[PDB]
RNA sequence: AGCCAGGAUGUUGGCUUAGAAGCAGCCAUCAUUUAAAGAAAGCGUAAUAGCUCACUGGUCGAGUCGGCCUGCGCGGAAGA
């Protein structure tokens, strides 16, 4: 991570995912290892592959500096490690409740999967999704 | 400097009084008194304790950072108190407590009785372990060093008086 | 499973019944009875092929019982039998040992696709080529 | 300890300190890297 | 700079098959999973294992890091 554009290369990758975003959630990674690394990245590989956003650069002046673009409800995400998850294909896909299955599967501390947007409220696990 | 500008949060009920150059504080545990260096201008004046490098003297910022950590640890003593867990590694090494004197049978031809300075109530929950409590970080560290000064841990089997989290780098016998 | 308690990854060729001379003391680090191992491992050996360099992890449990999950044979030695170059690397920068078709190495890695921790098989198969560069080969197609 | 006239960090964990005027190189890992002077 | 995390997949790679599994040394000095992790800096193992650093999350909170040219000093510096 060298200069300003080095920070901006991540932010353009950021807003590209927000410009077509949908349901999303969050899980911390302070108790996770490389074993659970391939549990949700293979889940990303279960969708298609690599482009599932899991970039961890959520500083109050970095990723929050990129929130005024869209999804303004994400202002005070600030601290408590944030790891995102996108759903470009499939409006209201499985990626939301994937952490419900994951919290009971080698992930113990997952920041209480507080989520981000679409219920237009605070965290509440929706199981009645359009399948 | 970075530690010299950090305010010290003195707990509720803890008395502190600044008599010019000398300082006397007292909590639930005890009364710790200390004389600072003249190059530091300290002021209570608040709910916290701020430190300031007094004029004239050049090394004022260095001395200030020093004085901060002292009073920081002083309020940790009068409110909580310090503990030094010592472990006696080795067969035949027993510890004992008699009033204010620690009896140690460290494989010598005579028992060594160490005298505890002040406010240091040593206790041995196990014969091969000494959990030593105190009220001041300075003297508790010194007495822990003195008991260790009687028998330093040899690097072959780690026999001797050591600390709780002390790691001993053991050497090996030349060939066999 | 559990964390690091008493297991490591060893055990060479499965064809070598009771590899006490090669492995040796590593088996003795735990209370692993090698015949108890041969009772279970050889019971799993007669499933696909005999005499292949196989890797297994000897995971020992507290109740004296031990489990083991095998894996696909090494890509380095897969490189030796598939192409026919039994020497190995030797001198990667002096003598290019051999070469093989992309179609071949792709499907060989496709079977290993279910055995690998990757997402893109195209990226996974060129990792085998990276090993091929380490062994001293030329990716030809 | 080595009373070498020229001292320098022999390893990674070595560190120069100037105790009482004389320059000393204390080591946190191996005792053989401990030296005094220069 | 500290405090809590991770610090990984093939990979026991091949050479004297007695062993050199990032860690005697000879070659490549890979590509992937990706917020990130060198097929490797040190310690330690017959060989593995185990412990750290590189790089990367968060917290914190202000400038700071590595060298160059010069003034004045310290060590180097023991004799009847």
């Amino acid at each position: 991570m060298a200069l300003n554009l080095q920070d901006k290369q991540a932010i353009v990758a950021e807003v590209s995912e927000v410009a077509k975003g949908a349901l999303s959630a969050v899980v911390a990674d302070s108790r996770g290892v490389t074993v659970d690394k391939m549990t949700e990245l293979r889940k990303a590989g279960r969708e298609a592959g690599v482009y599932m956003r899991v970039v961890r650069n959520t500083l109050l002046r970095r990723a929050v500096e990129g929130t005024p673009f869209e999804c303004l409800k994400d202002a005070f995400v600030g601290p408590t490690l944030i790891a995102y998850s996108m759903e470009h294909p499939g409006a209201a896909a499985r990626l939301f409740k994937e952490f419900a299955k994951a919290n009971a599967k080698f992930e113990v501390k997952a920041a209480a999967f507080e989520g981000e947007l679409i219920p237009a409220s605070q965290i509440d696990r929706l199981a009645t999704l359009p399948t | 400097s970075r530690v010299a500008k950090a305010p010290v949060v003195v707990p509720a009920g803890v008395d502190v009084k600044i008599n010019g150059q000398v300082i006397t504080i007292k909590g639930k545990n005890g009364e710790l008194t200390r004389t600072l260096n003249d190059a530091v201008e300290v002021k209570h004046a608040d709910n916290t304790l701020t430190f300031g490098p007094r004029d004239g003297y050049a090394d004022g910022w260095a001395q200030a950072g020093t004085a901060r950590a002292l009073l920081n640890s002083m309020v940790i003593g009068v409110t909580e108190g310090f503990t030094k867990k010592l472990q006696l590694v080795g067969v035949g090494y027993r510890a004992a407590v008699k009033g204010n004197v620690i009896n140690l049978s460290l494989g010598f031809s005579h028992p060594v009785d160490h005298q505890l300075p002040a406010g240091i109530t040593a206790e041995c929950p196990t014969q091969t372990e000494i959990v030593l409590k105190g009220a001041d970080k300075q003297v508790i560290g010194q007495v822990a060093a003195d008991l260790r000064a009687y028998r330093r841990p040899e690097p072959y089997k780690g026999k001797g008086v050591r600390y709780a989290d002390e790691v001993v780098r053991t050497k090996e016998a030349k060939k066999k | 499973a559990k964390k690091v308690q008493a297991y490591v990854k060893l055990q060479v060729a499965a064809g070598m019944a009771n590899p006490s001379p090669p492995v040796g003391p590593a088996l003795g680090q735990q209370g692993v009875n090698i015949m108890e191992f041969c009772k279970a491992f050889n019971a799993k050996t007669d499933s696909i092929e005999k005499g292949l360099p196989i890797p297994v992890v000897i995971t020992v449990y507290a109740d004296r019982s031990f489990t083991f999950v095998t894996k696909t044979p090494p890509a380095a030695v897969l490189l030796k039998k598939a192409a026919g170059i039994k020497s190995g690397s030797g001198k990667p920068n002096k003598d290019k040992v051999g070469k093989i078709s992309r179609a071949q190495l792709q499907e060989i890695a496709q079977t290993k696709a279910a055995d690998m921790t990757g997402a893109d098989i195209e990226a996974m198969t060129r990792s085998i080529e990276g090993t091929a560069r380490s062994m001293g080969l030329v990716v030809e197609d | 300890m080595k009373v070498r006239a020229s001292v320098k960090k022999l390893c990674r964990n070595c560190k120069i300190v100037k105790r009482d005027g004389v320059i000393r190189v204390i080591c946190s890992a191996e005792p053989k890297h401990k030296q005094r002077q220069g």
